């Protein structure tokens, strides 16, 4: 298996940032989860902060 | 609904609406008409239709009202009618929809781990579904019985 | 654990593969196969060779042969080379 | 995503309640224009390949400069063919998922598969928002010419195109 | 309106090869040193 | 056929048919010999339509047809009106089983490289479609051309 | 925070073009309910209080978030419903005259059912507030001016869901 | 526009819209007729209010446009028509709007900014929108003149 | 994720000394709990569903979270809670076993408030669902058992608070 | 916020032992350099509005940002530009003289990227006017100090990339 | 240790922990008082087990310490035992750990890019720890140096 | 991911124009120093593992992050140093031959000091073991050679900062 970069395939628009911070190295160290959230609050309000 | 999972197919395949999926959602707005009669009527026979619902499902399934059994007293036995109550307002969603996907997602997906979490008999719920879908189709001719009990038969499947 | 935990139908997780496969099984067959593609004319990726023949474990033998059908695959032999018959303790 | 109908009996699911006859009326208008709102779609395939050519010239008759060097900004506009390949494409998804949000009879398809990152993917490839924006509406007064002696189907029409602009936009106001 | 937001890191697409440089891009993509090969492989392109 | 895709489509799902999916079954079987009585209709009329496809497919491109064109020569125009048979052959079975998969598993699927391996201009094969749609409106009346309308414009929309 | 106008405005400016006849077309629809928004918000800003009284003794006012240990028991927390009951019926009123729910989410919706989650109020309890709300301005504005108030009360409900 | 800080006037004081208020949202948008008849007349006479309005502003400041002046050349000329351009258009939003709320945060917050670091004489540019208000409400009667010179004005008070 | 005997091995590591009496002293400490962490992780075992049954029925089966509305209204979203309710009694034991909450940070705690934010799942019904949870599991495995098991609920709790 | 000197006072004060010939071999190669910085901090300080007039003009002055639709077409967002421009210019003039990039990120770079996604600013302009800022500076204070003030504007590119 | 790889075990298999994991982290903390005694004895002996271990190493191995070899000098001598006070130090952790998940962790994954990178035979620095093995288990009673060499042994078939 | 024939060909395409004098005399001045990038590409194969163990024992070979506590201690922390040491002698080959550093900051210098205070890497470290790997590299390659590679260290060893 390769990594489907931007260059490979048809991306999409909703996980772009997601995905490219996903491709990188620094990826194992977001304990965080990224994208769980990243498509929850697509539906929800604006979040306080 | 038939138009967002219509639409959601001919999503993901990245391609438009074939004439198989446009001649179906014409097919079915000339057909909303004749979906709200329906939905219409077990709207206001929601006190027939769950009161005698759980008519028959105690008639056939003593155990859950009897001593011992989960809907007992005058406590349960309210929530026992409620939950029909819940069933039957999603059949009236899922008749205008068109689909069981309201129905799919609110009342059907993950609904064993609710009911044996809470110590109620499975299968004892879907009797009571059952009692009422013979009461709905006692409502409605030989056409709209079809659709009617259609529903309900979908939600007795995924139900055990 | 195991894929037989209390799922069917009507239940939270996705209605999908349910293997009888015992806790960390040690079966596993010899299978082969052609599955042509089907979708390399419209994605023109690359081709490799649907001609296999390989071990797959009897834990995930059943979601395999479900799914080499469900692309057109056509399953020409397979054995279960490792493992027991009818054998109650010892498929771990 | 959710239709029109679909968005409806959420909303009186949430409150808990059944459906009235003032949800049952939102209901019925999407009936109404339902038969109208397909040959508004089976236009659109018809006409595809067509009003997405005509976009294109209509848009770059007014802006020039997407067909022109970019600047030291590497920008990506329509300066290159493999630059104007991907760029035409791009005019095929704002036709594509309006189209199927003209079916709906909501705009819950277009935020979540179109709006959501859009600001995001754009910004990436410093892409022009302006123009971008222009091209969406350049399709609707060149769909609403077919039907125009009438004024039903245009507000039909309209909701996508529109809900595209004003969702694009760095709010000025 | 878009109530969310994943980021837009600096990406620069793709525009061209060159002899220069995709065979440092292999050798590169393998996570190994260049090889004698296609290191010789980048000399001869810069004697052109 | 349309069955095939509710056999299929609910099949990569584990389960039976939904109460929507039926209904599009049984609408699709209840307007079955309208499908039946209409490609008979076009079956008699595939020597009429055809001749009509090459009235203005060349007067429009008379590149093709003169020397040095992929169409000059009589053989070369021989088989240019079979593969108007073979289309107008296949809209019979997409306006037969309701859906788009028989102009779609042929025709449609490769249709470019296939042209292309030819020396056939594949934007002069859209026009081609496209004015075999233009004569297809002529020998068939307001009521049913409508009714295959959606099926020509796929294959335009399948070759760009 | 754009009206109708605003938010025209802004999508015709946003590409640089002109108020073209599908723009102007928009306004002139906004311009006609311009007559029956004021005197939407006319009544409202009268029967404030009465509305609110209305709702919560229609919605919420014995049920047991009401008696002791529900989330509305003591009286700085009761007092709190009413001023919380009021900014919904008070911003609804300008989204009505703005013909735009953008001030909602804006001053409103954002953070809020974050905040409430931390207070532990009852998401389930302020939405029946909102709708039974939402009721009774159908009452008094009339029926399509209660569909143009109402219609910004389920985008409060809608989004603090 | 009157109708969005009439609102968030009255939304910051924690009360619903007065008679004051109210009485003048209905006294706005009975206004609205006649506010488009006025931008519609300085909609489409853009180039005789644009190039007559940087007519009397050359003359009147041949420096700006003088070998050395910001505006010098071929360039810098069209550039320095196109500013005019832009708050022409403004005020056909401020006219609509009933305020200078579009023209508030388009053009005039931090204008001084702009214009000092793109090093234009911002005294140049007010002469400018200045000469376009003589030609601007002489395209109008007296009535309309009071209020199209009104919204130039205005972008002189605060363009210095 | 460590034990009580690895956080030991670990910080008389650190130094690069050997285990003095001091770093045996806690070790003798956790082997003589280590009888009754099992008996504790044993009972918990058996009576995983039950516990998870008392605590819903006990703190937040009633309230209006359980109705329409409320944050658990939907089959797949009370479904989700006695899912999600099992993690925490499960790792609960697994922290009451190895001795050391590491493992609780490590795979439960981080980006947790986080998520039920993002969701907007009530955190102040949900550490009450855990108190009650709590509650329960002292009745099963006794009293200082129930101190064992009750350390690392609240460890939960005030994490995700 | 440490310059050359406090960074290698802190590694030869972290390890508690005195400044010996490498710590002081490294500050004797900033003293050498201390004539250059002045003066490239002398011309900066002068031709600071000139330097943000050229890079803007040649780098984001007719791009689309600039027209209407692009991020910076209002006169308030062309105005923060040259703001925002105005503390790259000066914060890089700041790390030359100290001759340490600990004051970027302590004061520019933290939080920066995170806060452009916010607003939605085109990192990419961003970048790109920084890096024609960076081509005019080393115009003004020759090459040499060009290559030192030029090591701290992609220093910011970096990072805010 | 035993009690945190049986949990991360059966964590990953979504489960609890079996009787056969239960009856083991039952039997290993009876088994605590005893390895603490083990452990004790090596504590306090690392200047007769090292000293000794590097005793038999150069005996065994003159080319290490030879000059050319690695360890030569009093230097690297000195260094030449630190090591093997390390790999003592990480076996007293593992038997207390009741297994070489301690040991593993440290001074064994990875540890041969470590003594290829530092020129070190690793052959030779798994001689040196065998040396240490005869030396402990000499310290030991039967019951005991089953496990003190039995660790050892573990690191030198990781060591090579 | 650009060389210097890229990066030519990009700023002469990005104006639209063509190959003019000016950026051909750059790609003059690439073609004449590609004879010498390739010799010290050729040499640092070689000797990449005999560089790596001369860095690592000139710079923080013997230093307290080796020993029991420091930032280096365990065996698998180690091995990731000279598995992490030879990606930047590694990447800085690509950028010596490349003639640009565009590659770094794309597959290096991004998330790089990010990723290493989330670990708790020391960067005061990580830089001096990079400046003494630059130290022996100028030793192999030679002056000239060094210097084109010691142009790419302190590169990262900027960024990395
Ligand atoms: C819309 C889909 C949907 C359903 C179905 C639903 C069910 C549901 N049933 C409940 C209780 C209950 N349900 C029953 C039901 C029964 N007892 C019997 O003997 C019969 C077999 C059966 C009814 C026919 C009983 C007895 C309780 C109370 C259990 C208790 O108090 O422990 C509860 C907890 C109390 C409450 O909040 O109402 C929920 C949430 N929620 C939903 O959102
Ligand atoms: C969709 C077409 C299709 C079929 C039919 C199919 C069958 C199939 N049946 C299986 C096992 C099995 N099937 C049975 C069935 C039976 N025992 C009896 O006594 C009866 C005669 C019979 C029930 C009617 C049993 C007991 C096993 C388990 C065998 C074992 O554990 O060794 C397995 C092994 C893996 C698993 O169950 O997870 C497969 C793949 N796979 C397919 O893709
Ligand atoms: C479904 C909604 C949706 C959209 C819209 C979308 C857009 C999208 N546009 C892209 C590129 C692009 N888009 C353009 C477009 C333009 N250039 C101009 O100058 C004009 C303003 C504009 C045409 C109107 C260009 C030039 C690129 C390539 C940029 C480059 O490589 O230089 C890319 C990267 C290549 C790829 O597709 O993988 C994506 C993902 N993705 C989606 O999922
Ligand atoms: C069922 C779907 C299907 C199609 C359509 C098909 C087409 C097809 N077209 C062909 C050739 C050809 N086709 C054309 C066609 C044309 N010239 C024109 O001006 C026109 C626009 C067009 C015809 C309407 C010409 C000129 C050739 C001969 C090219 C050559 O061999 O020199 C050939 C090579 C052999 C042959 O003629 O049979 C194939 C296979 N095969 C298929 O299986
Ligand atoms: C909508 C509000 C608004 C305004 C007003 C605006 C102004 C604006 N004026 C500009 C330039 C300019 N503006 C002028 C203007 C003038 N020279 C003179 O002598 C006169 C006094 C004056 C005009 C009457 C000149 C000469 C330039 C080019 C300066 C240069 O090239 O350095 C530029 C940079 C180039 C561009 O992107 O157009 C902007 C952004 N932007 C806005 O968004
Ligand atoms: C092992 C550590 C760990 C935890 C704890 C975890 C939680 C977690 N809880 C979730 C949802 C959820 N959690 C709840 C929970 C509740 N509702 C209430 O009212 C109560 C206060 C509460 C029960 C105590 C609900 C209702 C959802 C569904 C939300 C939705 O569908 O929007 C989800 C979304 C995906 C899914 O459930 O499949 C995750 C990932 N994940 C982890 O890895
Ligand atoms: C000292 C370190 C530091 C920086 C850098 C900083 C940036 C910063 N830039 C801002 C806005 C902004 N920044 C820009 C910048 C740009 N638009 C473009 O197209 C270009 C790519 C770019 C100019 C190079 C614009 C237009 C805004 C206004 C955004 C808005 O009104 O929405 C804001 C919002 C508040 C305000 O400007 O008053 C902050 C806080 N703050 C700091 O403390
Ligand atoms: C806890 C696990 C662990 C181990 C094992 C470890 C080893 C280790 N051995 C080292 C050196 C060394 N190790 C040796 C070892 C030997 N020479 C020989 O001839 C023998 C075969 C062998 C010893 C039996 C020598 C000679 C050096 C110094 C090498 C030099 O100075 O170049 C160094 C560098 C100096 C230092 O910081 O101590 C480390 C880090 N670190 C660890 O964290
Ligand atoms: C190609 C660009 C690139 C780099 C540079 C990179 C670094 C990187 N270094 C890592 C760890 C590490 N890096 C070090 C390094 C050091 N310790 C010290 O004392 C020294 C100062 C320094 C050696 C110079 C150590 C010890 C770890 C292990 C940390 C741990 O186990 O917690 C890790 C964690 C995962 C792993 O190593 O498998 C990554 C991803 N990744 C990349 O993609």
């Amino acid at each position: 298996p390769y990594i489907r970069g931007f260059g490979e395939e048809p991306q999409e628009c909703r996980n772009w940032g997601t995905q490219i911070d996903l491709f990188q190295y620094s990826a194992p160290f977001r304990k965080v989860p990224q994208s769980i959230t990243l498509f929850s609050d697509y539906l929800k309000a604006l979040p306080d902060q | 609904s038939i138009v967002t999972k219509s639409i959601v197919n001919a999503d993901a395949e990245a391609r438009y609406l074939s004439p198989g999926e446009l001649d179906r959602i014409k097919s079915f707005v000339l057909s909303g008409q004749r979906r709200l009669r329906i939905a219409q009527t077990l709207t206001e026979n929601r006190e027939r239709i769950v009161k005698q619902g759980g008519q028959q499902l105690f008639q056939r399934r003593p155990d859950v009202v009897s001593p011992g059994g989960n809907a007992y007293g005058e406590e349960m036995t309210a929530t026992c009618l409620r939950d029909l109550d819940y069933y039957l307002r999603l059949v009236t969603y899922g008749i205008i929809a068109g689909d069981v996907t309201p129905i799919e997602e609110i009342g059907l997906v993950g609904v064993k781990e609710m009911y044996s979490a809470l110590g109620t008999p499975i299968s004892g719920v879907a009797e009571g579904i059952r009692c009422m879908k013979d009461v709905a189709c006692s409502l409605l001719s030989g056409e709209d019985a079809a659709e009617v009990g259609f529903y309900f038969d979908y939600t007795l499947a995924a139900m055990q | 654990a195991y894929d037989m935990d209390g799922t069917g139908a009507g239940s939270l997780e996705p209605r999908g593969i349910k293997s009888s496969a015992v806790e960390k099984d040690s079966r596993c067959f010899k299978v082969t196969f052609v599955l042509p593609s089907q979708s390399r004319l419209y994605t023109f990726r690359e081709l490799q060779n649907v001609y296999t023949t390989k071990m797959v474990p009897f834990s995930s033998w059943y979601a395999e042969q479900q799914r080499i059908q469900k692309m057109g695959g056509k399953i020409l032999k397979v054995e279960l080379v490792a493992g027991g018959q009818m054998r109650s303790v010892g498929n771990q | 995503m959710q239709d029109i109908i679909t968005s409806v009996i959420n909303q009186y699911d949430l409150s808990g309640r059944y459906l009235d006859i003032k949800g049952i009326n939102q209901i019925n208008n999407y009936f109404d224009t339902g038969l109208k709102r397909l040959m508004i779609a089976k236009l659109i395939n018809k006409e595809a390949t067509n009003l997405i050519k005509e976009a294109s010239e209509l848009l770059f008759i007014e802006q020039p400069e997407l067909l022109r060097p970019c600047g030291n900004a590497f920008i990506g506009n329509a300066y290159t063919t493999r630059r104007y390949a991907a760029c035409i494409r791009d005019i095929e998804y704002y036709l594509r998922y309006s189209a199927y949000s003209i079916i709906a009879g909501n705009n819950s398809i277009l935020d979540e598969r179109v709006l959501d990152g859009l600001k995001e993917t754009y910004n990436s490839l410093l892409v022009p928002i302006g123009p971008t924006i222009r091209v969406i509406q350049l399709l609707k007064e060149i769909i609403q010419k077919k039907f125009s002696t009438e004024n039903i189907e245009n507000a039909i029409i309209a909701e996508p195109f529109d809900y595209l602009a004003i969702n694009l936009s760095d709010k000025n106001l | 309106v878009t109530k969310a937001s994943g980021g837009s890191p600096v990406v620069k697409p793709q525009l061209y090869k060159t002899a220069s440089m995709l065979t440092i891009a292999q050798a590169e993509q393998q996570d190994r040193f260049l090889e004698l090969g296609e290191l010789n492989q980048l000399v001869s392109f810069l004697n052109t | 056929s349309l069955v095939t895709q509710v056999i299929l489509s609910a099949d990569d799902e584990l389960r039976y048919p939904t109460a929507g999916e039926l209904e599009t079954i049984s609408s699709y079987l209840k307007t079955g010999e309208y499908r039946i009585r209409l490609i008979s209709i076009l079956q008699g009329k595939e020597q009429e339509i055809i001749r009509l496809a090459s009235k203005k497919i060349f007067q429009l491109h008379p590149e093709y047809i003169a020397p040095g064109g992929n169409a000059s020569g009589a053989r070369q125009r021989a088989l240019c009106l079979r593969d108007y048979g073979w289309y107008l052959r296949l809209i019979t079975y997409a306006i037969l089983a309701g859906d788009k998969e028989p102009l779609e598993k042929i025709g449609i699927i490769g249709v470019r490289e296939m042209y292309n391996s030819l020396g056939v201009p594949i934007i002069g094969m859209i026009d081609a479609i496209k004015c075999l749609k233009e004569a297809t409106v002529e020998v068939i009346s307001q009521e049913e051309e409508d009714f295959v309308a959606p099926y020509y414009d796929y294959i335009i929309q399948g070759m760009s | 925070m754009q009206d109708a106008i605003t938010s025209v405005i802004n999508a015709a400016d946003v590409q640089g073009k002109y108020l073209d006849a599908n723009s102007v077309e928009k306004l002139r629809g906004y311009f006609q309910t311009g007559e029956l928004r004021v005197r939407a918000a006319a009544t409202i800003a009268a029967n404030a209080a009465t509305i609110i009284k209305e709702a919560v003794a229609k919605s919420l006012l014995y049920s047991d978030i009401t008696r002791p240990g529900g989330n509305m028991y003591t009286t700085r927390r009761y007092a709190a419903c009413i001023r919380d009951l009021d900014y919904y019926l008070r911003y609804a009123t300008y989204g009505m005259l703005a013909g735009d729910p953008s001030i909602l989410d804006e001053r409103v919706l954002n953070g809020l059912k974050e905040t409430y989650n931390s207070l532990g109020v009852p998401i389930g309890a302020t939405i029946q507030a909102i709708q039974a709300m939402k009721e009774v301005t159908g009452s008094l504005v009339g029926s399509d001016a209660g569909k143009e108030m109402g219609l910004y009360f389920d985008y409060i409900c809608s989004g603090l869901s």
